[PDB]
């Protein structure tokens, strides 16, 4: 019922969260994840939030143009052939994000798990 | 060790893992922490960032790479 829903989701104890989706439900409370980038992997369910849209006001990390990742807020998103894009601000500043630009740290995946941790 | 600094690399898999490095390390030894974590033989490895190479005997730093701890530079291997 979790598959092929879009995540965001850990693969290490303290690591950041990266977008994906499930593409099954497997043994031992794992789920097989292939994320955005292309890296696929099985991930334990407690590493997975359930959230797609991020929601506004939600703080993330950002890819910025200048290779970059930093902390932003969610202020926006717009869907566009099929893509999804964030409107995140940092400094002040509003920029578009790739789906895919935007992660979450340990911190910032914790703040999100009990509206939308997976189990 | 305490002063260290957070880095992400993209793989040619397209994971991104991070690493914690110091001011000091030399892209060298980056790529030693890439193969201790990651499992890539250095002689794999290309690093760059922000489309420009980084050589074997200078540091992030040697690049003014490294900002404060609120910006974090994604390395790319190629």
């Amino acid at each position: 019922s979790f598959v092929g829903l879009r995540v965001v989701a850990k693969w290490s104890s303290n690591g950041y969260f990266y977008s994906g989706k499930i593409t099954r439900d497997v043994g031992a409370g794992k789920y097989k994840l292939l994320f955005d980038d292309g890296y696929e992997c099985d991930v334990l369910g407690k590493d997975i939030l359930l959230c797609d849209p991020i929601p506004l006001d939600t703080e993330v990390t950002a890819l910025s143009e200048d290779e970059y990742f930093s902390a932003g807020v969610v202020k926006g998103h717009r869907k566009e052939s099929g893509e999804l894009y964030y409107s995140i601000e940092k400094e002040g500043q509003r920029k578009w994000y790739k789906r895919m630009a935007v992660i979450l740290s340990l911190e910032q995946g914790n703040r999100l798990r009990e509206q939308y941790g997976l189990g | 060790g305490p002063g260290s600094m957070l880095i992400f690399v993209k793989t040619l898999t397209g994971k991104t893992i991070t690493l914690e490095v110091e001011p000091s390390d030399t892209i060298e030894n980056v790529k030693a922490k890439i193969q201790d974590k990651e499992g890539i033989p250095p002689d794999q490895q290309r690093l760059a960032f922000a489309g420009k190479s980084l050589e074997d005997g200078r540091t992030l730093s040697d690049y003014n790479i490294l900002k404060d701890s609120k910006r974090h530079p994604l390395l790319r291997l190629r």
